[PDB]
């Protein structure tokens, strides 16, 4: 989850989110350098009494400021696309979970073997147990096995929603009539939080996602206790 | 393009035209100060002498000001120019902007 | 039919200071007043309807 | 007094009455869809027709009767009409896009096929083919009208333009009968939606185009056009060829490929 | 197999359209439809700028394909020079009628 | 013809600066106030 | 006379003034909406109501700022005032149709205000996506009034585009080629081509939404075989060109301002600036799906749109460096307009660069629908489009009015605004990176500090807006009448005095061909 | 290209009238004949209340709300089937 005064991404919980952090670091360095160079050159143009106001020839210098940005774009696009394609890589999941958005809560279906389903509602601030998080807790968490490749299928039963978990690098829109797929893999146990990410009406702000990542044996015990 | 020598000569020739008129004097100085250079003393010399043929003392003073101005922070250009122009300044009776106090606010 | 364009050219070039939309004569003023009356009255009416629709009506 | 060739237009009320007519038609549609009343909409339609009538009347006054359409002014109006037709092409492009989007990827609600289960399309070799011959034929007859006008031939210009209008009306009546006879409706899913909204906007443009040709016909009867100066006729022919080309794309896309 | 009955411009054009048509027939350009051809632009051979009044704006394109146009008011009387490149212009006032 | 020149090419008067201040205040203030009153209307409805 | 002049106008300057007044009033509306947004978010919890009333405010804020403030000011106001003057033309090609482009906008705005007064408003986002915007989740007239509002605004801009293209191509002096027209005129022509091609597609899309809501069509409704994602494609096919429409006239004014206050007769690299604007306009049509990287498109499609979006940085960077090269060697005049333009160059660059971060579909998974996007587009809009507008307004106000502003007050105004916008939007990068969604009326507690700072920044900008109104009052109150303006030899629009006569170029300029 | 014929010796009104009467209107006459033959009412198909057809998310703004604008009783069933 985010923490007070945070500046950057939530800590990466999946290998792909780590890839994105390293890619963002690379790209932000370029953003800082270019923005700073422009600021510097502005100050450089503005701080001399020397003048040159006759016609200036532009051809030579425009090679520089077309080829250099073209190279920089390629040095961004190359790692960007590599990550894009590694996200799409065939992975062979061991478990499929569906989630359906609604106004305003999520439901989950685990139907690989048993027909398990349930709803998942935000805890109202007035019902929070002490130390629990305002607008983020849910009554029924998405219990999931850690260190395993999971297929999440996302759809909606009414308007658009979007199913997001920032520390895993996940955001998949929830569109009625459409079954969108993404892959989920947590390197660690714990609780991982997200929020509905497509404006869906009155309580868009108040239909969060909470994953609960536990060892496989514990996941299996949980599934079995749902029978 | 033209060398420094060719550029200087064309400008000396321009200002030395005997019947240069007031419009041409101004067009020449105003064009010249658009380049990335402080004009050579031989160019200034010819322009000051054009001022004299045009009985225009004030523009002679102005030309000295714009030479100083074009040097920006390079403070030893103007004293060198004035050093090189000193005979002409004397011959023609041109007072410098400093000598006229026009360098003070 | 016969070609009466010259008569209309004379009519519409007459130096009477009228703007082109009134230069046809009195029928133009009529048609204009009808048009503008319906537009302004309809607009007022549309404002009244907004007023109506802006509140719950039992 | 000017020494350029351009047209300084008299101050005019019609921009304002046209803008207000748009307010009345849209608030009118709102009142019709949601508050069960046609009153505002009827007012807006009336003021729209009055606005268009008086505005284009004035353009006729300014040009045929007052001489303000110099070659420069006419060149501007040529550009303006072409640009206007371009914007209309892109409008139709949006409805073709919707048509191909739905028909190339038919969803499970349809039966996962196209046409959808339960949809029985018109035969494109029947009235839709006749319609195609009608509009292609009118493109031939309007071209005859255009050459007759340029050659100074009043009688044959009128005959050819009358034939063109008659074919446009025939298309419109054929399409009205096909609408009534169609066994599917605008509410029959995305098949009905794309079919009636795309051909319906096309039908409206046929009516607009025919109306424009009819204006030209009566202006021709009144000797407004010269053999060299007749931009209202040129613009209505370009618009008519646009309507004919949109039909051909509809026919191949929705009626033929889409059946 | 044909016929007539369509007015020509010569018969029916009116107003400014007709003025432009008639002037074009005489090879005159009172309504500034054409770009004038420049002279050498020297003081002896200045560009001659017609005007219905006593001053008119001139735009001077100093070298071919310059994208920058230099604009100035040209006044009646002694020829003036383009501020950028010095080419001379002289106003020739005249009524519109030729 | 119409009036020309500074203060004459505008649909509002600048003849009196205090009358002008009132006009500009009603003009810009009405635009700035409207959303506050619309929000009030919606909160008051139900 | 008053009605003839101001309701029946056929004059490009008077219609430009009407557009500037309209857009200034719309700017007040849109500022108020922005303050309500930031008041809701200024402390954790709920201030006004739930997300519905909140997102009616968000939705209205965006439509007012884009359709009633930026486009009427840039294209309707500066375009109509300046374009005919800059090419020596006596008016626009269609001076009467020009007046209907203006008069369609008060009805358009009226329809938008009606949508927010009836039922519970259109709390849809300015994107108006179904099914939330459809007749089950937004039953009643609000969304339909919003659609009609856009129809009228669209017709206004399509006809204005036809007018500008025709005027610019057809009404230059006969000797002037297109490569001798000023960059602002280029920027308006290219903007007009983008409007001409993009607005009809939006009109098609929102008409289909209208018929899905009222005529039982199912273009966007899976129950009939329709697809909510088709609406998104049609909307963004217009909506990405739309942001270049929002900035291109600003690029053109920046070019003129930077040239003028550098003391130069011409911008650096003129043909390069024309190339860059035409390239941006063209590329602006083939990138729209970077607004849809999380909807579930195929990976190859995401790869294409990533790559094509980033290409635009190259012509845009040419313009940035060419503005810098225009400053180079200048005798710089530190006027208030110059300050706005210099702030534009830097702040637009920052926003453009975070645009390039977002172009990466992989990283955009995490950044989409967060405040990182909000930060990107308010740097290019609140500190790019608006800064160009303010710089153009301060620079040309003496031409339009005949009166000078107080430069010291205008510099104060710039300084306040500069602090306010950066305090408002810079912390929104942190909020986005750390995961705060868009279109939220309240946020988990961790996000409090930056939302607090951002809301405080929005009040500083309000103080600048109030000050602007006072500054305009003071100029009309004091009536310092313009005498002389420098650089008229390369700024034709000034050469008929301030304000220019009602009719200008009755006798056209003389330009020969040689 | 692909057809035949073969004028283009000089385009004019006479040629376009020749095309109008000799090719275009005969085409229309032939297609009118063809259409006049394959007319005649087909048997209507059994009603099946498919959920992707006869959509009603809001009543139509005319009539009883449940009839399309050019409703044909013979061939357009209501959501509940053909009328009497
Ligand atoms: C840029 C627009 C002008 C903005 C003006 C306001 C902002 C100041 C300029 C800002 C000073 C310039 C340097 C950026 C500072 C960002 C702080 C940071 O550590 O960034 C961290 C990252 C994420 O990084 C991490 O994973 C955290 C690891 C390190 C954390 C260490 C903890 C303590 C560090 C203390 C930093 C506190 C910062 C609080 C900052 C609170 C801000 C209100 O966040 C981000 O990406 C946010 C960036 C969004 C992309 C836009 C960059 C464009 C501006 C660059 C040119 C400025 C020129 C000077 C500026 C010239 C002005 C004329
Ligand atoms: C003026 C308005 C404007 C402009 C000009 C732009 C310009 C750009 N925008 Fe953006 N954008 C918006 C307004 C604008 N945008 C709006 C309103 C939205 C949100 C819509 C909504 O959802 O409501 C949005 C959303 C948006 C998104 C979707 C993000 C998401 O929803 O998840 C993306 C993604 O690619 C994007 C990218 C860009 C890029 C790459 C540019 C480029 O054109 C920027 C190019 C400029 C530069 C790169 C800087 C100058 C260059 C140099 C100094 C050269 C050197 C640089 C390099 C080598 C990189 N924009
Ligand atoms: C041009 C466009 C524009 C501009 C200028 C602004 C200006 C501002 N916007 Fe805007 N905003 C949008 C376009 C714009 N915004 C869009 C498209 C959205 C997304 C909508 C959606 O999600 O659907 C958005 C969303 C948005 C949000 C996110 C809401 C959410 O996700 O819940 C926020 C939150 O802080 C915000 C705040 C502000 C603030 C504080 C300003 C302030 O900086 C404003 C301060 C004042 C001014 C900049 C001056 C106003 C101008 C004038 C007075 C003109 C004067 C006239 C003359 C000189 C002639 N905006
Ligand atoms: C040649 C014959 C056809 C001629 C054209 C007929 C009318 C078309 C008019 C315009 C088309 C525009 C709106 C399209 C709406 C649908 C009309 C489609 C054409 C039509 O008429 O479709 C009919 C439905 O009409 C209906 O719903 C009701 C239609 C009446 C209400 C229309 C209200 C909507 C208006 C929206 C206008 C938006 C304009 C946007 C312009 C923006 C520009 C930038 C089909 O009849 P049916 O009974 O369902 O099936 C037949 C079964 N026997
Ligand atoms: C992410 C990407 C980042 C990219 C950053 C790129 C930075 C690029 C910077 C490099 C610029 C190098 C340009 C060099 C051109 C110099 C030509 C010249 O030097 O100027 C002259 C011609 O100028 C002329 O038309 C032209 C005169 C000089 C103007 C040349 C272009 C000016 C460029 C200004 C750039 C400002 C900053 C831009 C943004 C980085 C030739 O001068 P000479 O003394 O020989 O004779 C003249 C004097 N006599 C009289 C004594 C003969
Ligand atoms: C049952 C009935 C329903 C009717 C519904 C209403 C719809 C009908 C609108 C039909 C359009 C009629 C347009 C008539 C224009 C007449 C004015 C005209 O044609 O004006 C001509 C100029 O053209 C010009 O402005 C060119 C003007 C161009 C006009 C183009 C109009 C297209 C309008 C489409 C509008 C809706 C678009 C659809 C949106 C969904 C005048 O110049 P000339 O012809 O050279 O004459 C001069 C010579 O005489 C001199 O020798
Ligand atoms: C100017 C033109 C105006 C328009 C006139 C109408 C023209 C129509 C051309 C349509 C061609 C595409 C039709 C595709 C539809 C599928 C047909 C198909 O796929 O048919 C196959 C051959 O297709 C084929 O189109 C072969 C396709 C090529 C055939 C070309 C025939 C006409 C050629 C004219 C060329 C003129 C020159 C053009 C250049 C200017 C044959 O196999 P089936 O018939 O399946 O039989 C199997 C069953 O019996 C049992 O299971
Ligand atoms: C849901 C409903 C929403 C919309 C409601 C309707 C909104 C608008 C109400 C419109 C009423 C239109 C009234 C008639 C307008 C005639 C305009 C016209 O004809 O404009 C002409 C120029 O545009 C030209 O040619 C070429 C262009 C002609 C345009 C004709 C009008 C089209 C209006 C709608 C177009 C919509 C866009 C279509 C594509 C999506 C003439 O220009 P003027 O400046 O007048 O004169 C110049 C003089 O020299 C003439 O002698
Ligand atoms: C001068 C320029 C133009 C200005 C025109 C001003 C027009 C004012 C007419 C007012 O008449 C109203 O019409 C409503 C509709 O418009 C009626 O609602 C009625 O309309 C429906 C449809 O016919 C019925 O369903 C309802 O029973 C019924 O409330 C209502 O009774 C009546 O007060
Ligand atoms: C300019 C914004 C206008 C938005 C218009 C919104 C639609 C309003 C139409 C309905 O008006 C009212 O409807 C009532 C119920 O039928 C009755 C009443 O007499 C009528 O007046
Ligand atoms: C400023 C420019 C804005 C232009 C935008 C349009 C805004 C118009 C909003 C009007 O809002 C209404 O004001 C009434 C005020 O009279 C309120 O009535 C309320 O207040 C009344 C007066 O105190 C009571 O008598 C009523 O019972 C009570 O419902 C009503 O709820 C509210 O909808
Ligand atoms: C050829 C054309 C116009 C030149 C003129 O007639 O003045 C010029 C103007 C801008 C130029 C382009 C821009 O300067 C941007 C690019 C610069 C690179 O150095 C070459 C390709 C590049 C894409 C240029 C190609 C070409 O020289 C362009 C397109
Ligand atoms: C009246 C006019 C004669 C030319 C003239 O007025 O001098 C003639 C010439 C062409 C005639 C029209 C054309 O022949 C085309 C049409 C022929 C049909 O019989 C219907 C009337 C129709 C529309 C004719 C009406 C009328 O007899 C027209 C209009
Ligand atoms: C997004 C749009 C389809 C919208 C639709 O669903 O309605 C589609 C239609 C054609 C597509 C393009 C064409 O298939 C050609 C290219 C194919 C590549 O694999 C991706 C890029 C590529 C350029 C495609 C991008 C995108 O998927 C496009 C542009
Ligand atoms: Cu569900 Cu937002
Ligand atoms: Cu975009
Ligand atoms: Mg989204
Ligand atoms: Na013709
Ligand atoms: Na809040
Ligand atoms: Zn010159």
């Amino acid at each position: 989850m985010a923490y007070p005064m945070q500046l950057g991404f939530q800590d990466a919980t999946s290998p792909i989110m780590e890839e994105l952090l390293h890619f963002h670091d690379h790209t932000l360095m370029i953003v800082f350098l270019i923005s700073s160079l422009v600021l510097y050159i502005i100050s450089l143009m503005l701080t001399t009494k020397l003048t040159h106001t006759s016609t200036m020839d532009a051809q030579e210098v425009e090679t520089i400021w077309t080829i250099l940005p073209a190279i920089i774009l390629i040095l961004i696009a190359l790692p960007s696309l590599r990550i894009l394609y590694m996200m799409d890589e065939i992975n062979n999941p061991s478990l499929t979970v569906k989630t359906m958005g609604h106004q305003w809560y999520w439901s989950y279906e685990y139907t690989d073997y048993e027909d398990l389903s349930f709803d998942s509602y935000m805890i109202p601030t007035s019902e929070l147990k002490p130390g629990e998080l305002r607008l983020l807790e849910v009554d029924n968490r998405v219990v999931l096995p850690m260190e395993m490749t999971i297929r999440m299928l996302v759809s909606s039963e009414d308007v658009l929603h979007s199913w997001a978990v920032p520390s895993l690098g996940l955001k998949t829109d929830a569109i009625p009539g459409r079954l969108n797929q993404t892959t989920l893999m947590s390197s660690r146990p714990g609780l991982y939080y997200g929020q509905c990410s497509e404006i869906c009406g009155s309580n868009h702000s108040f239909m969060p996602i909470v994953l609960e990542l536990v060892p496989l044996k514990y996941f299996e015990k949980w599934s079995a206790s749902m029978l | 393009h033209e060398t420094d020598e060719e550029f200087d000569a064309r400008w000396v020739t321009y200002f030395n035209k005997p019947d240069i008129d007031a419009w041409e004097l101004r067009k020449g100085m105003n064009t010249l100060v658009g380049y990335d250079l402080v004009p050579e003393p031989k160019i200034i010399d010819a322009a000051l002498r054009a001022c004299r043929r045009l009985n225009d003392f004030a523009s002679a003073v102005r030309i000295l000001e714009v030479v100083k101005d074009k040097a920006g922070p390079h403070k030893e250009i103007y004293p060198y120019v004035i050093q090189e122009l000193r005979p002409t300044l004397n011959e023609l009776g041109i007072s410098t902007p400093e000598e006229l106090g026009l360098d003070k606010v | 039919f016969e070609n009466r364009v010259a008569e209309k050219q004379k009519l519409f070039q007459e130096d009477n200071g009228l703007p082109v939309h009134l230069k046809g004569g009195a029928t133009d003023n009529i048609l204009y007043r009808v048009t503008m009356t319906l537009c302004l009255g309809g607009t007022l009416y549309s404002l009244y309807c907004l007023g109506w629709a802006s509140f719950p009506h039992k | 007094h000017q020494t350029h060739a351009y047209h300084m237009v008299n101050p005019s009320p019609w921009p304002l009455t046209g803008a207000l007519s748009a307010l009345l038609m849209t608030s009118g549609l709102t009142m019709w869809f949601h508050f069960n009343s046609m009153t505002l909409l009827m007012i807006g339609l009336t003021t729209n027709m009055l606005t268009m009538y008086q505005w284009w009347r004035d353009v006729i006054r300014e040009s045929t009767f007052q001489g303000h359409h110099t070659p420069a002014v006419q060149k501007g109006l040529r550009y303006g009409m072409i640009l206007f037709i371009i914007s209309e092409v892109l409008f139709f492009t949006g409805f073709f896009w919707a048509f191909y989007h739905s028909s190339l990827a038919p969803t499970p609600e349809l039966g996962g096929c196209w046409p959808p289960t339960g949809i029985h399309p018109l035969n494109p070799l029947e009235v839709p083919l006749l319609n195609t011959s009608v509009l292609l034929a009118s493109g031939v007859s309007i071209t005859w009208a255009h050459h007759s006008l340029m050659e100074g031939d009043r009688k044959h210009m009128l005959q050819a333009l009358f034939i063109t209008i008659t074919l446009g009306v025939y298309f419109t009546l054929l399409q009205a009968s096909e609408y009534y006879e169609a066994p599917f409706t605008i509410s029959d899913g995305v098949y009905g939606s794309t079919f009636f909204v795309a051909t319906g906007f096309h039908g409206l443009h046929v009516i607009i185009g025919s109306t424009f040709l009819i204006v030209c016909f009566f202006r021709q009867l009144k000797f407004h056009f010269t053999s060299n100066h007749h931009f209202g006729f040129e613009a209505a022919a370009w618009y008519w060829h646009f309507v004919d080309v949109v039909w051909l794309f509809l026919y191949v896309s929705i009626y033929w490929w889409g059946s | 197999a044909s016929g007539g009955g369509v007015p020509t411009d010569e018969e029916q054009a009116t107003g400014l359209e007709r003025e432009v048509m008639l002037a074009a027939r005489k090879g005159q350009d009172p309504y500034n439809i054409l770009a004038p051809k420049a002279t050498s632009g020297t003081k002896e051979d200045p560009n001659l700028v017609p005007s219905i009044t006593n001053k008119r704006i001139v735009g001077c394109i100093c070298e071919e394909d310059n994208s920058t146009v230099i604009w100035f008011w040209l006044h009646k009387g002694e020829a003036q020079r383009c501020p950028s490149c010095g080419t001379h212009y002289k106003l020739v006032p005249h009524q519109l009628a030729h | 013809h119409y009036e020309e020149g500074p203060g004459k090419n505008i649909p509002f008067s600048v003849e009196n600066k205090w009358r002008l201040l009132a006009m500009m205040t009603l003009f810009f203030g009405s635009g700035f106030a409207a959303p506050f009153f619309i929000v009030r209307h919606q909160l008051l409805k139900k | 006379m008053f009605i003839n002049r101001w309701l029946f106008s056929t004059n490009h300057k008077d219609i430009g003034t009407l557009y500037l007044l309209f857009g200034a009033w719309a700017g007040m509306v849109g500022t108020a909406l922005s303050l309500l947004i930031r008041a809701e978010l200024g402390q954790p919890g709920t201030l006004l109501g739930d997300d519905q009333i909140y997102n009616v405010v968000v939705t209205a804020h965006a439509f007012v700022m884009i359709f009633f403030m930026v486009m009427p000011i840039m294209i309707g106001g500066f375009g109509n005032w300046l374009v005919p003057l800059m090419i020596g033309a006596p008016d626009m090609a269609f001076p009467r149709m020009n007046n209907m482009s203006f008069w369609l906008l008060p009805p358009s705005f009226l329809l938008l205000l009606a949508s927010s007064m009836v039922e519970a408003g259109a709390g849809t986002g300015w994107t108006v996506y179904p099914p939330l915007a459809g007749n089950l989740a937004h039953a009643g007239a609000s969304v339909d009034l919003t659609i009609f509002s856009l129809h009228l605004a669209g017709v206004s801009s399509i006809l204005g585009a036809i007018n500008f293209i025709t005027t610019i191509i057809n009404m230059k002096p006969p000797a002037m080629s297109q490569y001798q027209t000023p960059l602002f005129v280029w920027s308006v022509m290219i903007t007009a081509v983008l409007l001409l091609l993009s607005l009809p597609v939006l009109a098609a899309g929102i008409t289909m939404l209208l018929t899905d809501r009222n005529l039982n069509t199912t273009f966007f409704d899976p129950a009939g075989g329709g697809d909510p994602i088709l609406y998104q494609h049609l909307f963004w096919f217009f909506g990405h060109p739309e942001v270049y429409i929002l900035i291109l006239p600003g690029f053109g004014m920046i070019s003129h301002i930077v040239t003028y206050y550098s003391g130069k007769k011409e911008p650096f690299g003129y043909m390069g600036m024309v190339w860059a604007m035409m390239s941006i306009g063209f590329l602006g049509f083939i990138v729209w799906a970077h607004h849809m990287f999380t909807v579930g498109m195929d990976v190859d499609t995401r790869a294409y749109f990533t790559s094509a979006t980033m290409i635009i940085a190259i012509p845009t960077g040419v313009k940035v460096f060419s503005w810098l090269a225009t400053l180079h060697g200048g005798n710089i005049k530190w006027s208030p307009a110059m300050m706005w333009a210099l702030g534009f160059i830097f702040l637009f660059t920052v926003g453009g660069l975070t645009g390039i971060v977002l172009a990466n579909s992989s990283l955009d998974i995490v950044l989409h629908d967060t405040y990182y996007v909000v930060a990107h587009f308010h740097y290019v809009l609140s500190m790019g489009a608006v800064f160009a507008i303010m710089g153009g307004f301060v620079h040309w106000f003496p031409l339009f009015s005949g009166y000078t502003l107080n430069d010291t007050w205008a510099k104060i105004h710039f300084a306040i605004m500069f602090v306010g916008v950066n305090m408002t939007f810079f912390p929104q990068h942190f909020l986005g990176l750390s995961g705060m969604p868009r279109r939220y009326s309240d946020y988990p507690d961790a996000y409090t500090m930056w939302n607090t700072i951002s809301s405080m920044g929005s009040f500083i900008s309000l103080t600048a807006v109030m000050l602007m109104v006072f500054i305009i009052w003071e100029a009309f109150a004091s009536k310092r009448e313009v005498l002389t303006v420098d650089l008229t030899t390369t700024n034709l629009e000034w050469l008929n005095g301030c304000p220019p006569p009602y009719h200008t170029f009755e006798e056209p300029t003389y330009v020969n061909l040689k | 290209a692909s057809a035949a014929k073969g004028d283009h010796g000089g385009t004019g009104a006479r040629t376009w009238r020749f095309l109008t009467f000799g090719l275009a209107l005969p085409s229309v006459a032939l297609c009118t004949l063809n259409s006049w033959l394959h007319s005649g009412h087909r048997e209507r198909p059994a009603f099946i209340p498919y959920h992707h057809l006869r959509i009603r998310t809001k009543p139509f703004s005319w009539g009883d709300g449940n009839h399309t604008f050019f409703h044909n009783p013979r061939v357009n069933p209501l959501p509940t089937g053909y009328e009497k």
